[PDB]
């Protein structure tokens, strides 16, 4: 019951405050909030697009 | 190291300047000279976004086994394969590195005996 | 110790400090968290006020 | 045979190696007879109004009075104007400025001419 | 509540020089003439639990035993279960 | 700490604090208990043999030579006792200890918790103020004209008489008051 | 976003790549992203859509001032009071706008470096070109008036700038 | 911390437990009020010793000063409750 | 610069460290010695490597001060270790815990200590540098094997040393919880954290073999 | 007066001062806070001499291995494309003097 | 929290068994550790590759004339 | 503009007309009023000004300074109503006065359009300051002071009044606005050199300048507490004041008439900054800490850069601030104590710890811990010493590595340690004291998170 309430009143409330400022506030305007794009290897698809990124160059294969 | 022994006790000129090698052109030992290969491209290469030191000969083995651990996750032991791969390979490179540094000794050294040789037919 | 709370909230203020410095990206912001952990430190090493060589 | 300690300023004679405690002499136990019967007499009255209950207030020490008027307020009417003063107070008081003149003017000439010939790379440098 | 149990104090005559380095610190002075009045005063330090020693190869393989015997139950169960 | 010095060190005196130094500073250098019983016993009887030496020029060229031996074997980092001087925990529970005066300007209500202790405190101010009064007269009539000569302080000597001086030294505040 | 205009603050498509598990033991992150967004998501987006519709309940608008042009220190009288008030007006405004200008270009170099991951010394050279042309024609207009700046200064500055322009074309011009 | 708060008796046993494994004196003798340069035949040295047999055995330090003029074991038991303020 | 600093303070601080009476003076001068070490490796050009040697060094040196208050607490106050005798037996859970955080400093093979010290050394061997800073860096890691030795051989090993009314106790479930979290983290999260951040350099993969194994040897 | 006598009851126990004693004119640089001037094992020449020369005899020897450094018998890593031209600073519109690297 | 202990004047102090089994448990768990990683990744110390020998290269290889090519 | 200045004349009648037992809370009350009105000022705009009149105008850097001056008189109020118990009515409400006619002619003195308006009420603040120096004040010493504190700032002001009417005779106006909008350069010339020396030196002095600064030490240290408040936090700041205003026509000259100035400034900052390691006088340790941060705002104000001029601002605040705070804390220990020698009273962490951490953050402000904004006006004034010589930062780097010491010094001698003993009359804090604290020192962090209202007109 501790444990509960806890995790309500101190994890719980200021994730949702917080997630609620990043949201509607923080993101609001450009270029606060900037993540690195994501890696792109070889034989991955895109969401957005759909397509698929062409295979390697089909080095030789030996050990 | 015995390297570093020859080169700053002994005779200095009889060793390479690591800063500066190689000293001789590509084509003095043979004239096939087969080129090196690259399989990684320019783009997909870019999108990897290894390193720059990472941008190396061994760039196709890293970037499988990047593209792997990122596919099988949470059992980070399941690429071994890949990693395996890119160590030797970056074994290979280095041991090529070995080899480019002999050859250049060794050539080092014939090109100081032809010049005492023909010094001494000079003087006789 | 008497003052356990204390130490306790000293304790927690050091690592608020080291956070901010850790995650800083400009460097003002590591400069908050650089003199904050010095102070915090200053504070935390003359626990004892009393004891001349502490301070 | 051992080595020798040799005293300094900042690392003064040990008491257990100084000659003069070994140097016993009847005149010396006079002064340190008289030396402690000064202190005791001190100590005493320190201590008769220290442990006085009536007393609510600071035990007032001239001693330290004396100390910080003579740090303070002794030293002008007591001073002479001495070559060692003289001396001391023109460098101690001219030498640096003139050092920190010298410094900054150089360097401050030497930034002027390079940005009159233009090389300097003054890239990026908007804010002053 | 704290440690209020009354401990006593044990015998005075239980410490003795035999069989503890102090013997040899006695027989070493007594071959120049002397003697420690103070012997007895310090051989509780090898008498209960104390009188046994680790030397500092054993320390470092405090759980070296168990640790081998796990190792070879786990090799030997790795080795049967791959072989199929 | 508590008694009075004298105005110097005798003879005796400063090789008692010599043994103690060597004893203290040779366990520092020999740490197990048996090389230091041994050492130690070695010590006393190279400390011994002049024990009888009885002019005292001899004694002093002796004792003087042994200090400076002192100095260049005594081990620049010995041992000390967590609560002497230089120990590591020498002055920790200094800041802890608060004065019995501060008591007086408790707030009343402060002072409605624990009734039996200001009683008893009350007491206790009493009976100084009365043997204050006692005191002074006591400690003026006993001293020597000239002023005290020593730190030395008379006991009582009557019946209902307390030592003169004595308020500071019975209410120290505590070793570790917490 | 409706909120800012995506063309002043350029950002790239976005490609991600698409979750193509290769074992099947299930991955602690995409339980752990479902449950935080059943568990904070919904509430947020459930307070935000209250906040909204009450907002709407009461709309009323705010308007971005409008400044006429006015003639410049240029054409103005040596002493006339009036024309150095508002041509020192506008100048400070252009000055504060041209500020504004180079904070948008900062931005973004600044969106680009953390943007390109570690190829940025090599995918973000367009935005390095702009803000170096802009902090060239910055530093030309602005630096070095001091703390007691003023349209006259500027002025002067940039006429010994185009003198030593006239110079430099009519000596290469008669080289 | 966790430690006893020592009283009197325990002084007094620890004083003359470490007194008794002096072997110089007789246990069988020995007693609380004995001196030790008259009724024990002790010297200087031995006294010094025996202060610091207590000093080892209580875990503090006694000053020289107040070391050299303890010459009985009620008289050692005495300034160590003073020292450690142990009324009881 | 970096590097002549780092390799200087490393072998300062062991020399310091390796004659010190007090157990916290020499833990401290440990923790500074592995400060130049991970300036060393800032050098070299490996910014990662001395990283991942900071978390490393967290995880086990916390827990050998851990060690050492526990000791310091069971032994009324007392800091000096002239004073600190047979402790293997008396404080069973400390010694074993010292142990591990002595050997996981002194980087003991797949602990937590070697996939961060193993490969500075490796790399610092490998690399265009000075020889006397490669020199003091390898002479720094025998002194701190051996300083490693002077705690656990002069604390734990011989007969008790300390004042005769023996408190010892370990049994408090927060200090045996606190130590032992510590221990898991130094005996595994080395291992863990190397097989999961994604690689961020070259290896030296071939190298001589007297050279791959220069670190245990001078160890 | 940091080597006063430490076991006297002085009336000032932290500053180590009696009550009405002539106080030094430099008190407030000697407060046990501050410089000491308590005597040392070693003399204070022997420590600046040793000191110096600790000091003097590593720089010599750092700038000595700058002189002779150490390295591996390798040659230096070969990078594919132009030495990494364009990843390196970029200019795509001047066409670089290729560099091709030797297979062995 | 704990149990009680009681102090024991010049004695080996009480030790739980509790507290034996769990040091036990824990060295025990280092070594098993030390040994399998050991078994399984025994190149992590050894290596994995054998450093090639500089005098074994031929002339050809290198392509090195002893003053007959020029 | 009366808004605030009518209301400030209408305290004299009510102080005037008050209950003998009631002067303190209506004086206290309608002050703080006063105060409030203040802050709509601050409401700048980043054109030219808020032109009220022809007589009176407020701008970015003038606005703080009037909200400052305004805020200190309740403060000063009640750290007076200490000492002054035991004082006539009539002479009570002397005191008051000349607070309140001393914050009238501050509050003028900024708005004050023109020039000579400006150098009338600038030395108009000079009589009731002298008058509560040489009255209420303590030792005999008071004297002494107040006659430097009269003469050294004449010898430098009388200069000024001339200068100011030769300007006036030669250009035809002294407003301040006409005067930026009709600026000429100044040629090199021994005239002009001369006139630049009267226009700054008047200010120079009341800055001070290091070597021009014996009458500072001797000022703050016999004037009674109100005195020594109003003197460190406002009246320090109109040397720094004019120095911005008058350098407007002083260009180019600057340029190079500002070495000697600097250079007594950055080797200043450093000697006066080592005289507060030794000394025996808390009062006489602030004085000089206070001269140390008034030279760098000298070496920003001669500087002459945008980043200069903020840092000058910011810092300018910030230090009346916090030696407001600093003088009423040796104060609250002076009235227990009667001695003002540092090294007397000891260990007071022990008897009065909420005193003990009002003291620890007065000396982590003094301190310029970030990101306070005694931070703030120092990083900008050293990054602009850097751009204008890369050198200075050895000085500047220095100094701030003294400044800790002897403010953490200040704090380890009085506060740590062991109490003295003889000492019995240590009561409890009182809630007028620890208020007087509070109100220092939350504005300081109320303000380091809006800089730009005290960042001035170049922000
Ligand atoms: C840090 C995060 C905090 C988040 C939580 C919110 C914090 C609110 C702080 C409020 C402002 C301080 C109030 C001062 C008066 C206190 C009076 C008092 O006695 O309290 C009674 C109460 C109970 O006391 P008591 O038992 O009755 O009395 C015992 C005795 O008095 C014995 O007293 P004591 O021994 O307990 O001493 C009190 C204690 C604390 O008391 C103080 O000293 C208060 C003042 C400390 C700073 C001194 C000025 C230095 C310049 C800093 C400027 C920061 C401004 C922030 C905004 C302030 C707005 C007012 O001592 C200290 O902790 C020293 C702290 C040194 C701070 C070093 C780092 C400072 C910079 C931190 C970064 C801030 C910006 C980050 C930007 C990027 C990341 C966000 O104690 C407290 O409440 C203490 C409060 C905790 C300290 C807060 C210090 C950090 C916060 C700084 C301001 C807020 C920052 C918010 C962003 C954080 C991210
Ligand atoms: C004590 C604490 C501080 C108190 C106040 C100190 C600050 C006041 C110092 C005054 C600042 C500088 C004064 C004059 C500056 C002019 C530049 C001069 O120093 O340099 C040379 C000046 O040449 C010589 O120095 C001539 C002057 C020599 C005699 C004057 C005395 C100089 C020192 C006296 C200082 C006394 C201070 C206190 C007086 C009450 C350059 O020679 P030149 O390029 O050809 O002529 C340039 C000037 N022109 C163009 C107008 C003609
Ligand atoms: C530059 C610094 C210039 C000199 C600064 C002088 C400061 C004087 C005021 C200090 C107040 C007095 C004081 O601090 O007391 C001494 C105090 C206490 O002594 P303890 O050893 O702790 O004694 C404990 C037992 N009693 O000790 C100190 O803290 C003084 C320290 C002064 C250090 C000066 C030497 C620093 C030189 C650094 C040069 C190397 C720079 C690093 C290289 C970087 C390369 C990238
Ligand atoms: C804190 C104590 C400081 C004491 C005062 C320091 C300030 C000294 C500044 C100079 C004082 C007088 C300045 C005059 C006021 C400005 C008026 C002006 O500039 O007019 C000049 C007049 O210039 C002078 O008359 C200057 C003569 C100065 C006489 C007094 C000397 C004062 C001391 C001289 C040596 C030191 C000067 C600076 C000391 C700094 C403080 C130590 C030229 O005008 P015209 O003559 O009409 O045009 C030229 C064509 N005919
Ligand atoms: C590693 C540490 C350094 C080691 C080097 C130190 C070397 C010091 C040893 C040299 C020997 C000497 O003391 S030098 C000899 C100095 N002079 C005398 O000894 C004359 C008479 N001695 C006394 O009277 C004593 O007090 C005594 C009788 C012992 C007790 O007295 P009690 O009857 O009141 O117990």
């Amino acid at each position: 019951y501790r444990h509960s309430i806890f995790a309500v009143t101190h994890v719980l409330i200021p994730v949702w405050i917080i997630h609620y400022y990043l949201k509607y506030h923080v993101t609001a305007k450009p270029y606060t909030v900037v993540e690195r794009k994501p890696r792109i290897f070889p034989g991955d698809t895109i969401l957005e697009t759909g397509e698929v990124i062409p295979l390697m160059k089909e080095f030789p294969d030996q050990h | 190291g015995a390297h570093l022994a020859r080169r700053y006790l002994g005779d200095a000129s009889k060793e390479p300047d690591p800063l500066r090698m190689p000293t001789f052109p590509p084509d003095y030992g043979f004239p096939e000279r087969k080129e090196r290969e690259m399989v990684a491209t320019q783009q997909e290469m870019n999108d990897a976004q290894l390193m720059l030191q990472q941008r190396d000969y061994c760039a196709h083995y890293l970037i499988q086994l990047l593209k792997c651990k990122r596919d099988s996750f949470p059992n980070f032991l399941a690429c071994k394969h890949e990693q395996h791969d890119w160590d030797y390979c970056e074994h290979l490179d280095y041991v090529k590195r070995m080899k480019e540094f002999e050859r250049e000794r060794r050539l080092l050294q014939r090109k100081k005996r032809r010049e005492q040789r023909e010094a001494e037919m000079a003087r006789g | 110790d008497p003052f356990i709370n204390r130490f306790f909230k000293y304790l927690l203020l050091f690592l608020i400090t080291m956070m901010i410095l850790v995650t800083a990206n400009n460097l003002f912001q590591l400069f908050i968290g650089w003199e904050g952990v010095g102070i915090m430190s200053f504070l935390l090493i003359g626990w004892w006020h009393g004891r001349t060589d502490a301070n | 045979s051992f080595p020798k300690y040799k005293p300094s300023r900042l690392a003064t004679l040990p008491a257990t190696l100084d000659p003069a405690e070994y140097d016993i002499s009847p005149e010396t136990r006079k002064a340190q007879a008289e030396r402690l019967a000064i202190r005791s007499r001190l100590k005493r009255e320190y201590l008769l109004q220290y442990n006085d209950p009536n007393r609510l207030g600071v035990i007032e020490d001239p001693a330290l009075i004396r100390w910080t008027y003579a740090r303070s307020a002794n030293i002008y009417p007591n001073f002479r104007p001495t070559p060692k003063t003289s001396l001391l107070g023109a460098l101690f008081g001219i030498g640096p400025l003139f050092f920190w003149y010298y410094v900054f003017k150089t360097d401050r000439d030497k930034k002027e001419k390079l940005i009159q010939e233009g090389k300097l790379d003054q890239t990026f440098n908007i804010s002053y | 509540e704290h440690g209020h149990s009354k401990m006593e104090l044990p015998d005075y005559k239980q410490w003795k020089i035999e069989g503890t380095p102090l013997e040899t610190v006695q027989e070493k002075l007594a071959a120049r003439g002397l003697r420690d009045p103070w012997g007895r005063n310090e051989a509780w330090r090898y008498s209960g639990g104390f009188a046994n020693n680790v030397s500092f190869v054993g320390a470092l393989l405090k759980g070296f035993k168990w640790g081998f015997a796990a190792f070879v139950v786990a090799v030997g169960a790795e080795y049967y279960l791959e072989s199929q | 700490a508590f008694s009075a010095p004298a105005a110097y060190l005798t003879h005796q005196q400063k090789v008692l604090r010599l043994y103690k130094r060597a004893l203290r500073h040779l366990e520092s250098w020999c740490v197990h208990r048996d090389k230091y019983r041994y050492f130690a016993c070695l010590m006393r009887a190279r400390f011994d043999e002049h024990k009888n030496e009885k002019d005292m020029v001899k004694a002093t060229q002796l004792l003087r030579q042994a200090e400076e031996e002192f100095w260049y074997g005594q081990h620049p980092q010995p041992y000390i006792f967590p609560e002497s001087p230089g120990g590591t925990s020498y002055e920790r529970y200094e800041c802890y200890k608060v004065p019995e005066w501060c008591l007086d300007d408790w707030h009343p209500s402060e002072k409605a918790m624990y009734p039996d202790y200001f009683a008893k405190r009350e007491q206790w101010k009493r009976l100084r103020r009365e043997s204050w009064e006692r005191e002074v007269k006591q400690l003026q009539e006993e001293t020597p004209p000239g002023g005290p000569r020593t730190e030395a302080l008379p006991p009582a000597r009557k019946e209902g008489d307390l030592p003169p001086l004595w308020w500071h030294i019975v209410t120290r505040p505590r070793e570790r008051p917490m | 976003p409706d909120s800012w205009d995506k063309d002043v603050y350029p950002e790239p498509p976005r490609r991600t790549p698409a979750p193509a598990p290769q074992t099947s033991l299930p991955n602690p992150v995409t339980y752990l992203t479902k449950i935080f967004d059943l568990l904070v998501d919904r509430p947020v987006t459930l307070a935000r859509e209250f906040i909204e519709q009450q907002h709407a309940k009461n709309r009323y608008y705010y308007y971005h001032r409008e400044f006429r042009r006015v003639p410049d220190i240029t054409e103005c009288e040596e002493k006339d009071i009036l024309c150095m008030f508002e041509a020192e007006m506008q100048w400070r405004r252009d000055y504060k706008v041209d500020q504004e200008i180079v904070n948008i270009i900062q931005e973004r170099l600044k969106a680009c470096q953390q943007r390109e991951g570690e190829s940025y010394r090599q995918n973000c050279a367009k935005e390095l070109e702009q803000f170096t042309q802009v902090s060239k024609a910055f530093q030309d207009r602005y630096s070095d008036l001091g703390a007691h700046y003023s349209a006259r200064k500027c002025l002067a500055k940039q006429k010994q700038r185009m003198l030593a322009e006239r110079k430099a074309a009519k000596e290469a011009a008669a080289a | 911390s966790d430690a006893p708060p020592l009283t009197l008796e325990a002084i007094k046993d620890r004083v003359l437990y470490v007194l008794k494994l002096y072997d110089k004196i007789d246990p069988e003798k020995l007693s609380v009020n004995s001196h030790f340069m008259k009724d024990l035949g002790l010297d200087s040295l031995d006294q010094v010793e025996i202060i610091m047999a207590m000093e080892d055995e209580f875990g503090f330090e006694i000053p020289d000063i107040d070391a050299e003029k303890l010459m009985c074991p009620q008289e050692i038991v005495d300034y160590i409750a003073d020292k450690k303020d142990v009324y009881e | 610069m970096t590097l002549c600093l780092g390799a200087i303070t490393t072998l300062f601080t062991a020399l310091c460290a390796i004659t010190q009476n007090d157990i916290k003076k020499i833990v401290a001068f440990s923790t500074s010695s592995q400060l130049g070490l991970m300036m060393v490796t800032i050098g070299i050009n490996q910014p990662h490597l001395a990283f991942l040697h900071i978390c490393m060094h967290a995880f086990f040196k916390a827990m050998l001060f851990m060690c050492s208050g526990s000791i310091i607490h069971s032994l009324n106050d007392e800091q000096d270790i002239r004073k600190m005798g047979g402790l293997y037996k008396a404080m069973p859970f400390t010694t074993t815990a010292l142990i591990i955080g002595s050997l996981a400093l002194t980087g003991m093979p797949y602990l937590t200590g070697f996939y961060s010290k193993d490969l500075i050394i490796e790399a610092v061997n490998m690399s265009y540098t000075n020889a006397w800073a490669l020199l003091m860096t390898l002479i720094a890691t025998s002194l701190t094997a051996a300083y490693s030795t002077r705690i656990i051989f002069f604390a734990f090993l011989g007969k008790p040393r300390f004042p005769p009314l023996v408190l010892i106790n370990e049994n408090n479930p927060l200090l045996i919880n606190s130590i032992k979290r510590l221990l898991i983290g130094s005996i595994f999260a080395g291992f863990i954290i190397s097989n999961n951040i994604p690689p961020m350099t070259v290896p030296n993969t071939t190298m001589p073999l007297y050279m791959k194994m220069t670190a245990l040897i001078v160890t | 007066q940091q080597e006063r006598d430490p076991w006297y009851d002085w009336d000032h126990p932290d500053l180590r001062l009696n009550w009405g004693e002539p106080i030094h004119w430099d008190l407030d640089m000697y407060i046990r806070n501050r410089v000491d001037t308590s005597p040392t094992p070693v003399s204070w020449n022997t420590m600046c001499k040793h000191l110096f020369g600790f000091v003097a005899f590593m720089l010599f020897m750092f700038w000595v291995g700058e002189i002779y450094p150490s390295y591996q018998p390798v040659g230096p890593k070969q990078y594919p494309y132009n030495d990494l031209y364009l990843e390196r600073g970029g200019d795509p519109t001047k066409e670089p003097e290729p560099v091709v690297h030797y297979e062995i | 929290g704990g149990v009680h202990i009681e102090p024991r004047y010049r004695q080996f102090p009480q030790l739980t068994r509790s507290q034996l089994i769990q040091a036990e448990f824990f060295s025990a768990t280092m070594w098993f550790w030390i040994l399998w990683r050991f078994w399984h990744d025994s190149d992590a110390v050894l290596g994995h590759f054998p450093y090639p020998d500089p005098s074994q290269w031929t002339d050809e290889e290198l392509g090195i004339l002893p003053d007959d090519e020029d | 503009m009366l808004k605030i200045i009518i209301p400030t004349t209408m305290l004299l009648p009510m102080t005037w007309m008050s209950k003998h037992n009631m002067i303190w809370i209506n004086a206290t009350v309608h002050s703080l009023l006063i105060s409030l009105i203040s802050l709509s000022l601050l409401n700048q705009l980043g054109e030219n000004s808020l032109n009220f009149s022809l007589t009176f105008f407020s701008d970015s850097l003038s606005a703080p300074l009037l909200v400052l001056t305004t805020w200190l008189l309740p403060l000063m109020l009640m750290a007076s109503q200490s000492h002054l118990s035991k004082e006539t009515t009539t002479r009570k409400k002397l005191y008051i006065t000349m607070l309140i006619l001393l914050q009238l002619f501050l509050i003028m003195t900024f708005t004050a359009t023109e020039l000579i308006l400006f150098y009338i009420l600038f030395e108009a603040t000079l009589v009731p300051t002298l008058i509560i120096i040489t009255r209420w004040g303590n030792q005999t010493e008071r004297l002494n002071a107040g006659l430097y504190f009269l003469f050294y700032t004449l010898a430098g002001s009388l200069p000024l009044l001339v200068a100011l009417v030769y300007i006036q005779n030669t250009t035809g106006s002294l407003n301040f606005l006409i005067i930026h909008y009709w600026s000429h350069p100044l040629s090199n010339s021994w005239s002009n050199i001369f006139m630049w020396l009267a226009c700054i030196m008047a200010f120079m002095v009341k800055m001070p300048l290091y070597g021009l600064h014996l009458w500072l030490p001797k000022a703050h240290v016999e004037a009674p507490i109100a005195g020594s408040m109003v003197l460190a936090a406002v009246l320090l700041k109109l040397g720094g004041y004019g120095m911005m205003r008058i350098t407007t026509i002083l260009n180019p000259l600057t340029n190079y008439m500002a070495y000697p100035f600097l250079m007594l400034s950055m080797w200043g900052m450093i000697m006066t900054s080592s005289i507060c390691l030794r000394q025996t006088d808390l009062k006489s340790l602030i004085a000089y800490s206070s001269v140390s941060h008034m030279a760098l705002v000298i070496v920003a104000i001669m500087i002459q850069t945008p980043w200069s001029f903020m840092g000058a601002t910011a810092l300018m605040i910030a230090h009346g601030l916090t030696s407001s705070m600093l003088f009423c804390l040796a104060n609250t220990n002076y009235e227990r104590v009667h001695s003002r020698t540092m090294i007397l009273a000891r260990g007071l962490q022990t008897l009065l710890p909420l005193m003990a951490t009002w003291w620890l953050v007065a000396s982590l402000t003094n301190l310029a811990l970030p990101p306070s904004i005694n931070l703030i006006g120092e990083l900008f004034i050293i990054t602009a010493s850097f751009s204008w010589s890369n050198i200075t930062i050895i000085l500047m780097g220095m100094n701030m590595m003294i400044t800790a010491l002897y403010s953490l010094y200040m704090l380890i001698t009085t506060q740590r340690g062991k109490y003295t003993h003889h000492i019995n009359n240590i009561k409890p804090s009182f809630t007028r004291e620890n208020a007087l604290m509070a109100l220092h020192i939350l504005p300081l962090l109320l303000l380091t998170l809006n800089p730009k209202m005290i960042l001035g007109p170049l922000y």
